[PDB]
C-alpha cells in the first residue's frame, strides 16, 4: 500500500473563549483493537525543531498533561468506530500552530499522517 | 500409515518369539518422544515387576535371570518417535510365560502445549514345546478342502446326470 | 429546418466510427489502474464527446421542442445515464460516486460495433427459456441445503480444543492459540466425536467451537451459508476441500449425501441447464435457416522448376520434413548437454534451410502476387519469414517467445488430415463467422474485468492484510487490470468461490458476492452459447456326447447365476485386503484359502467352457480371451505361492495383477456389456481425435518447453518448507553453498521434458493442478535462477491461451466427434435408446406410456351426505393452492433455523411444525372423507399418504430420543421427514415435474454407466489398495483421505470421479527418491517398506482412471441430454 487515507480537513478555526473539537478521523479496513492500537498527537510552531508530544494511544488513552499551553486536551473520539477526535477547552490566540495527528492501526504497517492549521477566525 | 496389530498368544519352546505393542499415535504429523516400561507377572505369580525400559535409543534391563542376555530390541530405529515396542525374545524357555504389561509414555509436542500420554498394553503368552497351528488356519483349510471336493462332486453329478439325459434324448433317433 | 443540420451528421459513416474509436480509446485508459493527473482531461474529451452524441441524437429525434427523444431504445437509456452520472460526480463533496458511473460507463463498450445489439438480444432470448431449470436449480438447491443444514448443523465449526489446564470457557473458545493449526495452514483443524471422524491429536478434545473453516463463509449452520455451500457443491468449485472438511467433522459415512447431490444436484442440473440451452439455441438456428534474354531465362528456369514431380514425393516429402522437423523440437528436454543441443540446433537449421529452397521453389514459379492465393503459401511464407528471423537474431531479449512460432508448421499437415483441417476449420470459424461471439465474449470479460478493478482496487490493496499474512497483495487479486482480467477467466474456468471468499473479506460481502455470482452466470453462459454455435457451426463316440453335457451345463442359467455370485465374492474378498489385514489375522488366512477355492473352480469353470466351446470358438470371444487371461494370471500366482517363490519382485508386481478380477464381471452384467460394447463402438473415432488431440497439445507442450525448460527449479528453506527470496539466494550457486538448508527443489509437475509438459498440460487442462504450474511458471526467471514473485507476470497469457485453444476448441472438436459419432451409431442400429439390455428397454418403452397419461375423471362424487359439500370445497383451485402456500410457509419456517438459537427459538418452531403436522393431516382426512371409495387415482395422493405418516412417525421417534437414550446423530437424521413434507411441491410444481420425470426415465441407462463406473471404482481401487495404500501423508494424501482402506480408496475415487484434486492425489506419488520420501521406512505392523510410491505407475493410475472417468462421465452426460431431447422435442 502507500499510506492510511485520514479525512482530515486542510484547516478550520474556531471563535475564542469557546470550545473546539480537534479533528482526527481515519478510514481504515481492519478491525481496530484496543491492545495494539497506536496513536499520538502534535503540535508544533517552528520550521525545523524538534517535536513534542502531548497525546498517545497505546493501550489506553495517555494524557501527559503537557506544561506549556494546559490541561485543556480531552478524550471525545471512539476508536472503534474510527473517530479519535479529541475536545479543547478555552482556546487562546497563543494557540496558533499546526497541529499533526500520527496513526497506527495493525495490522496496517502504514502511519496516517494528519495536517491542520489551528489559527482563529472571527 | 501404521495399525496397531495384537501379538501372537504361544510361543514355542527353544525358539525365538517376538511380543508386539503397537501404541500408534491418534495423530501420525504430532511430533512425540516416547519411552516405554515393559513388566509382566509369572504364571500363578500375582505382581508386576518391571523388566526392562526402552528409551530414545539405548534398551535397559535388569538384573532379572529370565532375561539376562536373552531379549533384543525390535520396535523403531533412530526415530525417537517409536510408535512401535516390540521385545525380541530369544531362545524362548519356560521362564516366561504370562501375562505382559508395556506402558507407553509418549510426550506429544504441540505449538505450546505439551502432551504426557499414557497408554497400557496388556498381552497374555504362554511358552508351549510344540508349534500348535491355529484354530482359524486349521478350520479355513478344512472347509477349503471340503468346498472343494462337495463342489468337485456336485460338478460330476450334474455333468453325470446330463450325459443320461442326453443318451436318452439321442437314441431316439 | 433546425434539425436537419443535426441529421446527416449522426447516420454519417465517420460520426459512427468517431464513436468506435472513443469508446475503444475509452476502454483502453479505463485499463489503467492508477491513471496519472493528465488523464483527467482526456477523460473530459471522453464525456464532453459523448455529450456531444447526445446532442446530435437530441437534435435527430425530436421535432418542435421536444423532450424525449432517444428514450424508445434500450442503450439510449445507458448512454444517457452514463452522461447523467458523469455529470453528478461534478460535484466533488456529493461519495462513492466514483465507483458508480465507472461501473457503467464500462457497460458503454457493449455498443463497441452495431451488430453485438444483436447478439446480446439473442443471448437475453435464449436464457428466457431457462425459467423451469432455474426453478427446479433453486427447488433442489434449497431442499438439499435445508439437508444439510439439519445433518450438518454446526459441523463444520468444530475445532480441535486442547483440555483445560487450568472467562471460564468463554476466554478459553476464543483465544484460537488452543486449537490445532495444522502446521502452516493458519486454520484449526475440523475434528469429530464418532468414529470414521476426525481424529483429535492425543491432548485435544473436539469442541463445536470456532469461527468457521474458510474465513467464516464454508459452513452448514445458517441456511445462507448452506446454500452457498451446496451451490458451490452442484458447480464443483473447489468442493473437494467442502467435502473432505464435511467429511472430517461429521463423519465418514456422510459422504452419501456428496454422493447424490454430486449426482443429483451438480451432474444432472448441469446437464439439464446444458440441454436446455442446446434447446434454445438449436431453435434459434433452425429459424434463422429457414427464414434465410530475360524473358528467356524466367520462361526456362520456370520450366525447370515447375516441370517435376507432383505425386511422387513434392508434397510427401514436405510432410515427412514437417514431421521430422515436429520430432526433433520434441527431442528437446532438461538438462541437455552438448552433442545433442548442437545436433538439434543443426537439424532447425536444417529444416529452416529446406523451407527456404521450397518456398524459393514455389514462388520463382508461381509468380506472386500470385503465390500469396491460397493462404497456405502465405502461411507457410510467414512462417518461413518468422524463422529467417529469429535465426537472424539469435538473441532477441526479453522475446525470444517467437522462436516457438515454428511450431505452427506442424498445421501445415492439415492439408492432408481432414480431421486436423477441421480443427483448423473451427478455430477460423470463431474468430470469422462467430467473430461476433467472440467479440462478445472479449467485450463482457474485460467489462467484468473493469468492473471488478474498479470497485475493489482499493480494497485489495488497502484491506490485503486480513487475506494475505504478510499484508501483501496475494496471487489472485483485482488492484491491477491483468490480475483483475485473470480472476474473471478463473471465474469462467470455474474457480470462483477461492477468490470470492479473499472478495468477501476484503471488499463487502454482498458486493462480491453480487460481483462473483453475476460473472459466474453471465460468462458462463456466453462461453456456453459461443462453444454451443462452435460446435453447431462444424458441419465322436464320447467326446460329442459329453460335449452337449458340458454346453448345457454351461449355458445352464443355475451356473450362469452360480459363476456371477462367486465372481461377487471373489472381487469382494480383495476388498479386505487393507493394511488392517494384519492386525485381523483370521480373515487373513479365510481369504488366503478362499482364493485357492476360487481359482480353483474358475480353472474349473474354464475348462467347461473349452470342453463346451473348442479352442477356437473360446480363444475368438474377447470376453473368453480376458477370462483366459484372468484365470493364468490367477494359476501362476498359485504355482509361485505353492513353489515358495513368493518373496520375489517379480512375483509380488504380478500378485497386483490380481485386482483385475473384478474384470470377469464385465461378461456377466448386461448393462455392464452393453456400455462396455458403446464405448469399443465410439473408441476410434474417439482414438483419431484423441491423436488430433495429442498433436495439437504437443505443439503446446514444445512452447511451454521452449519457454521453461526447468526454470521451475528453486530453493526451499529445507528447515521450513518455503521459498527463499532473492535477496538471500539468487542462483544456483548460492543454494549449494547454503548446504543442508537449501536443496534446489522441483515442482515434479513441470516442462522439463515433453511428456513433464502433457502431465503439466493435462493438469492445466483439467483445472485442478494449474495453480502451482501457473504459479512456479510465472515465478521462473531463466535456467538455474531463483524465481521471483511474478517475475514473468505475463506469462499467465500463456496457461490463459492454452486453455482457450487446446481444452476449448479441442474440447468442441471431441464433443463434435461424439456427437456425430452417436448419431450414426443410432441411426445404423435402426435403433435408439443405447446403454440399455433388453429389458431395460421394455422398463424404458413401458415407463414412457405410464408417464404419458392423463387422468380418467374417477372422482364422480362422494354418497349422500355433508361430503358432497366437504368435497365441493375440497376439490377447488383455491384449496388445492392454499395447501401449496402452507407448503411454503412450512419449507420457509425451516429456513428459519439456525445453529445455536435460543431454546425458546427451538420451541416456537416445534409448535409450528406441530400446527403445519396438524393441518397436512386435516388435508388428508378432508380427501379421505372425499373419496373413501379409492382415493388412489393417481400416485401423488399415495405419495402425500406415505410422507405424512412418514413425519408423524418421525415426530413420534424424535420425541422418543429427546425422552430416552439420546443421540444426536440419529436425531439429525430422523428429523428428514420434513423434506419430504416439501418435496411434496412437486405435485404442483410443472416443468419440475416433466424435468423430474425426464431424470427417472433416464435412470436406466445412467445406472448401466453407473455399475461400469462402479466396477472400474472397484478396480482402481484395489490398485490403490495395493501401490499407494503407503505412501507420505503429503498434500492430498491425509490421515483420512488416503488408500490404506477400502473406504479410503473409494472415497478418494469418488472425489477424482469429477475430476477434482487428482493433482493432490498425486503429488505424495510422485515423489520417487529422497530427501522427498525414505525408501525403506519400516512401519508397523506391515512388512512393506518405503513411503514413496513409484512415479511410472502413479501417473499411469491417475491419468488412465482420469481418462476412463471423463469417457464415463461424456457417456452420461450424452444420455441424459439425448433423453431430454427425445422427451422434449
Ligand atoms: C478489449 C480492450 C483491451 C484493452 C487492453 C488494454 C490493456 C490495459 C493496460 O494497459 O493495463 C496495463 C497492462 O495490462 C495488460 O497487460 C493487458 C493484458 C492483455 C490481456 C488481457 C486482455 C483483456 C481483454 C481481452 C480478453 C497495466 O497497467
Ligand atoms: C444472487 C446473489 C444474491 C446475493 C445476496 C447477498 C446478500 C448478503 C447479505 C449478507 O451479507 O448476510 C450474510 C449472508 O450469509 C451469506 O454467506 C450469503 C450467502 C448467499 C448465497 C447466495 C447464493 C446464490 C450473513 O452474514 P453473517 O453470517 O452474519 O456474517 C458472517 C461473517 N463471517
Ligand atoms: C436472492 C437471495 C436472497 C438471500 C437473502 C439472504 C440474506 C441473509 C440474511 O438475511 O441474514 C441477515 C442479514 O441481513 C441482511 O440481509 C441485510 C444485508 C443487506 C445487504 C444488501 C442485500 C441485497 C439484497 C439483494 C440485492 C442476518
Ligand atoms: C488428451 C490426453 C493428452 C495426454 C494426457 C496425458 C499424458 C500423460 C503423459 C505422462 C508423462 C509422464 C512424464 C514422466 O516423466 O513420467 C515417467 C513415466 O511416464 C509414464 O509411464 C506415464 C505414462 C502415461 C500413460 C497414460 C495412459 C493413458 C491410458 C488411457 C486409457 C516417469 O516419471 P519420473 O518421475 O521421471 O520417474
Ligand atoms: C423467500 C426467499 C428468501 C427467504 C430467506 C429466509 C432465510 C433467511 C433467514 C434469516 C434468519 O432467520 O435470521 C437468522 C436469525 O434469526 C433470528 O432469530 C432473528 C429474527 C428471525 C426472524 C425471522 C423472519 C423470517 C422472515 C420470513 C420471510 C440469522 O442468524 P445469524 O445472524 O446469521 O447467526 C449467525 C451468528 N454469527
Ligand atoms: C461440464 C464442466 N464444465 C464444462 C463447461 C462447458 O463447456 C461449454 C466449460 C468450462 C466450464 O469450466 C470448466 C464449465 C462451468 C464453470 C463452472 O464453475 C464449473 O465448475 C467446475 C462447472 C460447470 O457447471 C457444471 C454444473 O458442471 C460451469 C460452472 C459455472 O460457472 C456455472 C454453473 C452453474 C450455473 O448455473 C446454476 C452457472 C454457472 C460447467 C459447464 O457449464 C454447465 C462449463 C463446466
Ligand atoms: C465431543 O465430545 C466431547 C467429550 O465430552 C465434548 O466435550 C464437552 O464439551 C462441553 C462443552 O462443549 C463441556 O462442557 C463444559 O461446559 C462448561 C460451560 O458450560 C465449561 O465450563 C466446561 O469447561 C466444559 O466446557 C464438557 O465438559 C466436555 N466434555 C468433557 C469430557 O470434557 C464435546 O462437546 C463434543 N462435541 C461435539 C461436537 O459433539
Ligand atoms: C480421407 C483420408 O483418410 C485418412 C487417410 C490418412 C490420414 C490423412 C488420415 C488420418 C491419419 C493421418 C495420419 C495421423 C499421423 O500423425 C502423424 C502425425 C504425428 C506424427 C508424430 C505422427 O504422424 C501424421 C504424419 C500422420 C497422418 C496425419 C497422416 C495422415 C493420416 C485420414
Ligand atoms: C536427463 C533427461 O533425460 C531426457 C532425455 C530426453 C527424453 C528421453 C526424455 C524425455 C522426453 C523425451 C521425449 C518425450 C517426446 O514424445 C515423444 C514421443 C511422443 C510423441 C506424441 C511425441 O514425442 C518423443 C519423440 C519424445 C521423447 C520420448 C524423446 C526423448 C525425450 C528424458
Ligand atoms: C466403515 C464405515 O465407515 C465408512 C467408510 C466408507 C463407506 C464404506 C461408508 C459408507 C459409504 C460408502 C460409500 C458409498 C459410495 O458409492 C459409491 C460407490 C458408487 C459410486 C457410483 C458412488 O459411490 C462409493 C465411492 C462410495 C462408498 C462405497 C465408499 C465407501 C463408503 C462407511
Ligand atoms: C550468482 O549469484 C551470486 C550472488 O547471489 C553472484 O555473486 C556476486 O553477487 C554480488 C551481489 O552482491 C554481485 O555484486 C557480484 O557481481 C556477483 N559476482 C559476479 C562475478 O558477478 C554470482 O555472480 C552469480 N552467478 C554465479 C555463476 O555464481
Ligand atoms: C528382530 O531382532 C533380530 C535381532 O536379534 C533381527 O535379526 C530381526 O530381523 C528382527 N526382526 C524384526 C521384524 O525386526
Ligand atoms: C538356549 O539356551 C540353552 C541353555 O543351556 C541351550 O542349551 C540351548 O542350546 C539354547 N538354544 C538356542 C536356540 O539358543
Ligand atoms: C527359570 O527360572 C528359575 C527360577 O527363577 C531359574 O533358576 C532358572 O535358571 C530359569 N531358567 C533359565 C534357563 O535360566
Ligand atoms: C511425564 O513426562 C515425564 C518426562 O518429562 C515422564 O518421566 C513421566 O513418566 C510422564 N508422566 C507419566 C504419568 O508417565
Ligand atoms: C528458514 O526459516 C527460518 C525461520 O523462518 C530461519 O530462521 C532460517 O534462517 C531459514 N533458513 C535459512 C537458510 O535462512
Amino acid at each position: 500500500g502507500r499510506s492510511m487515507e485520514v479525512t482530515v480537513p486542510a484547516t478550520l478555526n474556531v471563535l475564542n473563549g469557546s470550545d473546539a473539537r480537534l479533528p482526527c478521523t481515519f478510514n481504515s479496513c481492519y478491525t481496530v483493537n484496543h491492545k495494539q492500537f497506536s496513536l499520538n498527537w502534535t503540535y508544533q510552531e517552528c520550521n525545523n525543531c524538534s517535536e513534542e508530544m502531548f497525546l498517545q494511544f497505546r493501550m489506553k488513552i495517555i494524557n501527559l498533561k503537557l506544561e506549556r499551553f494546559q490541561d485543556r486536551v480531552e478524550f471525545s473520539g471512539n476508536p472503534s468506530k474510527y473517530d479519535v477526535s479529541v475536545m479543547l477547552r478555552n482556546v487562546q490566540p497563543e494557540d496558533e500552530g499546526i497541529y499533526n495527528c500520527y496513526i497506527m492501526n495493525p495490522p496496517d504497517r502504514h502511519r496516517g499522517h494528519g495536517k491542520i492549521h489551528l489559527q482563529v477566525l472571527m | 500409515g501404521c495399525v496397531e496389530v495384537d501379538s501372537e498368544t504361544e510361543a514355542v519352546y527353544g525358539m525365538t518369539f517376538k511380543i508386539l505393542c503397537i501404541s500408534c499415535k491418534r495423530r501420525s504429523e504430532t511430533n512425540a518422544e516416547t519411552f516405554t516400561e515393559w513388566t509382566f507377572r509369572q504364571k500363578g505369580t500375582e505382581e508386576f515387576v518391571k523388566i526392562l525400559r526402552y528409551e530414545n535409543e539405548v534398551l535397559q534391563l535388569e538384573e532379572d535371570e529370565r532375561f539376562e542376555g536373552r531379549v533384543v530390541w525390535n520396535g523403531s530405529r533412530g526415530t525417537k518417535d517409536l510408535q512401535d515396542l516390540s521385545i525380541f525374545i530369544t531362545n524362548v524357555t519356560y521362564n516366561h510365560s504370562g501375562d505382559y504389561e508395556c506402558h507407553v509414555y509418549r510426550l506429544l509436542f504441540f505449538e505450546n502445549y505439551e502432551h504426557n500420554t499414557s497408554v497400557v498394553k496388556k498381552i497374555h503368552i504362554e511358552v508351549v514345546d510344540k508349534a500348535n497351528r491355529d484354530m482359524a488356519s486349521i478350520v479355513s483349510e478344512i472347509m477349503m478342502y471340503v468346498l472343494i471336493v462337495v463342489l468337485t462332486i456336485w460338478l460330476v453329478a450334474e455333468m453325470i446326470y446330463c450325459y443320461k439325459k442326453i443318451a436318452a434324448a439321442t437314441e431316439t433317433a | 429546418p433546425v434539425r436537419k443540420i443535426a441529421i446527416k451528421i449522426l447516420v454519417h459513416s465517420l460520426f459512427s466510427m468517431l464513436i468506435m474509436c472513443t469508446i475503444l480509446t475509452n476502454c483502453v485508459f479505463m485499463t489503467l489502474s492508477n491513471p496519472p493527473d493528465w488523464t483527467k482531461n482526456v477523460e473530459y474529451t471522453f464525456t464532453g464527446i459523448y455529450t456531444f452524441e447526445s446532442l446530435i441524437k437530441i437534435l435527430a429525434r425530436g421535432f418542435c421542442l421536444e423532450d424525449f427523444t432517444f428514450l424508445r431504445d434500450p442503450w439510449n437509456w445507458l448512454d444517457f445515464s452514463v452522461i447523467v452520472m458523469a455529470y453528478v460526480t461534478e460535484f466533488v463533496s456529493l461519495v462513492s460516486a466514483l465507483r458508480t458511473f465507472r461501473v457503467l460507463r464500462a457497460l458503454k463498450t457493449i455498443s463497441v460495433i452495431p451488430g453485438l445489439k444483436t447478439i446480446v438480444g439473442a443471448l437475453i432470448q435464449s436464457v428466457k427459456k431457462l425459467s423451469d431449470v432455474m426453478i427446479l436449480t433453486v427447488f433442489c438447491l434449497s431442499v438439499f441445503a435445508l439437508i444439510g443444514l439439519q445433518l450438518f448443523m454446526g459441523n463444520l465449526r468444530n475445532k480441535c480444543l486442547q483440555w483445560p489446564p487450568s472467562f471460564n470457557w468463554k476466554d478459553y473458545i476464543g483465544d484460537d492459540s488452543h486449537f490445532y493449526v495444522l502446521d502452516g495452514q493458519k486454520d484449526p483443524l475440523l475434528c469429530g466425536n464418532g468414529s470414521d471422524a476426525g481424529q483429535c491429536p492425543e491432548g485435544y478434545i473436539c469442541v463445536k467451537a470456532g469461527r468457521n473453516p474458510n474465513y467464516g463463509y464454508t459452513s452448514f449452520d445458517t441456511f445462507s451459508w448452506a446454500f452457498l455451500s451446496l451451490f458451490r457443491l452442484m458447480t464443483q468449485d473447489y468442493w473437494e476441500n467442502l467435502y473432505q472438511l464435511t467429511l472430517r467433522a461429521a463423519g465418514k459415512t456422510y459422504m452419501i449425501f456428496f454422493v447424490l447431490v454430486i449426482f443429483l444436484g451438480s451432474f444432472y442440473l448441469v446437464n439439464l441447464i446444458l440441454a436446455v440451452v442446446a434447446m434454445a439455441y438449436e431453435e434459434q438456428n433452425q429459424a434463422t435457416l429457414e427464414e434465410a534474354d530475360c524473358c528467356d531465362a524466367w520462361l526456362k528456369v520456370k520450366h525447370l522448376v515447375n516441370l517435376i514431380v507432383m505425386d511422387p514425393f513434392v508434397d510427401l516429402a514436405i510432410t515427412i520434413c514437417i514431421v521430422l522437423n515436429t520430432l526433433f523440437m520434441a527431442m528437446e528436454h532438461y538438462p541437455m548437454t552438448e552433442q545433442f543441443s548442437s545436433v538439434l540446433t543443426v537439424g532447425n537449421l536444417v529444416f529452416t534451410g529446406i523451407f527456404t529452397a521450397e518456398m524459393v521453389l514455389k514462388i520463382i514459379a508461381m509468380d506472386p502476387y500470385y503465390y500469396f492465393q491460397e493462404g497456405w503459401n502465405i502461411f507457410d511464407g510467414i512462417i518461413v519469414s518468422l524463422s529467417l528471423m529469429e535465426l537472424g537474431l539469435s538473441n532477441v531479449e526479453g522475446l525470444s517467445v517467437l522462436r516457438s512460432f515454428r511450431l505452427l508448421r506442424v498445421f501445415k499437415l492439415a492439408k492432408s488430415w481432414p480431421t486436423l483441417n477441421m480443427l483448423i476449420k473451427i478455430i477460423g470459424n470463431s474468430v470469422g463467422a462467430l467473430g461476433n461471439l467472440t467479440l462478445v465474449l472479449a467485450i463482457i470479460v474485460f467489462i467484468f474485468a473493469v468492473v471488478g478493478m474498479q470497485l475493489f482496487g482499493k480494497s485489495y490493496k488497502e484491506c490485503v492484510c486480513k487475506i494475505n499474512d504478510d499484508c501483501t497483495l496475494p496471487r489472485w487479486h483485482m488492484n491491477d487490470f491483468f490480475h483483475s482480467f485473470l480472476i474473471v477467466f478463473r471465474v469462467l474456468c470455474g474457480e470462483w468461490i477461492e477468490t470470492m471468499w479473499d472478495c468477501m473479506e476484503v471488499a463487502g460481502q454482498t458486493m462480491c458476492l453480487i460481483v462473483f455470482m453475476l460473472v459466474m452466470v453471465i460468462g458462463n453462459l456466453v462461453v456456453l452459447n459461443l462453444f454451443l454455435a462452435l460446435l453447431l457451426s462444424s458441419f465322436g463316440k464320447i467326446w460329442w456326447n459329453l460335449r452337449k453335457t458340458c454346453y448345457s451345463i454351461v449355458e445352464h442359467n443355475w451356473f450362469e447365476t452360480f459363476i456371477v455370485f462367486m465372481i461377487l465374492l471373489s472381487s469382494g474378498a480383495l476388498a479386505f485386503e487393507d493394511i488392517y489385514i494384519e492386525q485381523r489375522k483370521t480373515i487373513k488366512t479365510m481369504l488366503e484359502y478362499a482364493d485357492k477355492v476360487f481359482t480353483y473352480i474358475f480353472i474349473l469353470e474354464m475348462l467347461l467352457k473349452w470342453v463346451a466351446y473348442g479352442f477356437q470358438t473360446y480363444f475368438t470371444n474377447a470376453w473368453c480371451w480376458l477370462d483366459f487371461l484372468i484365470v493364468d494370471v490367477s494359476l501362476v500366482s498359485l504355482v509361485a505361492n505353492a513353489l515358495g517363490y513368493s518373496e520375489l519382485g517379480a512375483i509380488k508386481s504380478l500378485r497386483t495383477l490380481r485386482a483385475l478380477r473384478p474384470l470377469r464381471a464385465l461378461s456377466r452384467f448386461e448393462g455392464m456389456r452393453v456400455v462396455v460394447n458403446a464405448l469399443v463402438g465410439a473408441i476410434p473415432s474417439i482414438m483419431n481425435v484423441l491423436l488430433v488431440c495429442l498433436i495439437f497439445w504437443l505443439i503446446f507442450s514444445i512452447m511451454g518447453v521452449n519457454l521453461f525448460a526447468g526454470k521451475f527449479y528453486h530453493c526451499v528453506n529445507m528447515t521450513t518448507g518455503n521459498m527463499f527470496d532473492i535477496s538471500d539466494v539468487n542462483n544456483l550457486s548460492d543454494c549449494q553453498a547454503l548446504g543442508k538448508q537449501a536443496r534446489w527443489k522441483n515442482v515434479k509437475v513441470n516442462f522439463d521434458n515433453v511428456g513433464a509438459g502433457y502431465l503439466a498440460l493435462l493438469q492445466v487442462a483439467t483445472f485442478k493442478g494449474w495453480m502451482d504450474i501457473m504459479y512456479a511458471a510465472v515465478d521462473s526467471r531463466d535456467v538455474k535462477l531463483q524465481p521471483v514473485y511474478e517475475e514473468n507476470l505475463y506469462m499467465y497469457l500463456y496457461f490463459v491461451i492454452f486453455i482457450i485453444f487446446g481444452s476449448f476448441f479441442t474440447l468442441n472438436l471431441f464433443i463434435g466427434v461424439i456427437i456425430d459419432n452417436f448419431n450414426q451409431q443410432k441411426k445404423k442400429f435402426g435403433g435408439q435408446d443405447i446403454f440399455m439390455t433388453e429389458e431395460q428397454k421394455k422398463y424404458y418403452n413401458a415407463m414412457k406410456k405410464l408417464g404419458s397419461k392423463k387422468p380418467q375423471k374417477p372422482i364422480p362424487r362422494p354418497a349422500n351426505k355433508f361430503q358432497g359439500m366437504v368435497f365441493d370445497f375440497v376439490t377447488r383451485q383455491v384449496f388445492d393452492i392454499s395447501i401449496m402456500i402452507l407448503i411454503c410457509l412450512n419449507m420457509v419456517t425451516m429456513m428459519v433455523e439456525t445453529d445455536d438459537q435460543g431454546k425458546y427459538m427451538t420451541l416456537v418452531l416445534s409448535r409450528i411444525n406441530l400446527v403445519f403436522i396438524v393441518l397436512f393431516t386435516g388435508e388428508f382426512v378432508l380427501k379421505l372423507v372425499s373419496l373413501r371409495h379409492y382415493y388412489f387415482t393417481i400416485g401423488w395422493n399415495i405419495f402425500d399418504f406415505v410422507v405424512v405418516i412418514l413425519s408423524i412417525v418421525g415426530m413420534f421417534l424424535a420425541e422418543m430420543i429427546e425422552k430416552y437414550f439420546v443421540s444426536p446423530t440419529l436425531f439429525r437424521v430422523i428429523r428428514l421427514a420434513r423434506i419430504g413434507r416439501i418435496l411434496r411441491l412437486i405435485k404442483g410444481a410443472k416443468g419440475i415435474r416433466t424435468l423430474l420425470f425426464a431424470l427417472m426415465m433416464s435412470l436406466p441407462a445412467l445406472f448401466n454407466i453407473g455399475l461400469l463406473l462402479f466396477l472400474v471404482m472397484f478396480i482402481y481401487a484395489i490398485f490403490g489398495m495395493s501401490n499407494f495404500a503407503y505412501v507420505k501423508k503429503e498434500a492430498g494424501i491425509d490421515d483420512m483421505f488416503n488408500f490404506e482402506t477400502f473406504g479410503n480408496s473409494m472415497i478418494c475415487l469418488f472425489q477424482i470421479t469429477t475430476s477434482a484434486g487428482w493433482d493432490g492425489l498425486l503429488a505424495p506419488i510422485l515423489n520417487s527418491a529422497p530427501p522427498d520420501c525414505d525408501p525403506d521406512t519400516i512401519h508397523p505392523g506391515s512388512s512393506v517398506k518405503g513411503d514413496c510410491g513409484n512415479p511410472s505407475v502413479g501417473i499411469f493410475f491417475f491419468v488412465s482412471y482420469i481418462i476412463i472417468s471423463f469417457l464415463v462421465v461424456v457417456n452420461m452426460y450424452i444420455a441424459v441430454i439425448l433423453e431430454n431431447f427425445s422427451v422434449a422435442t
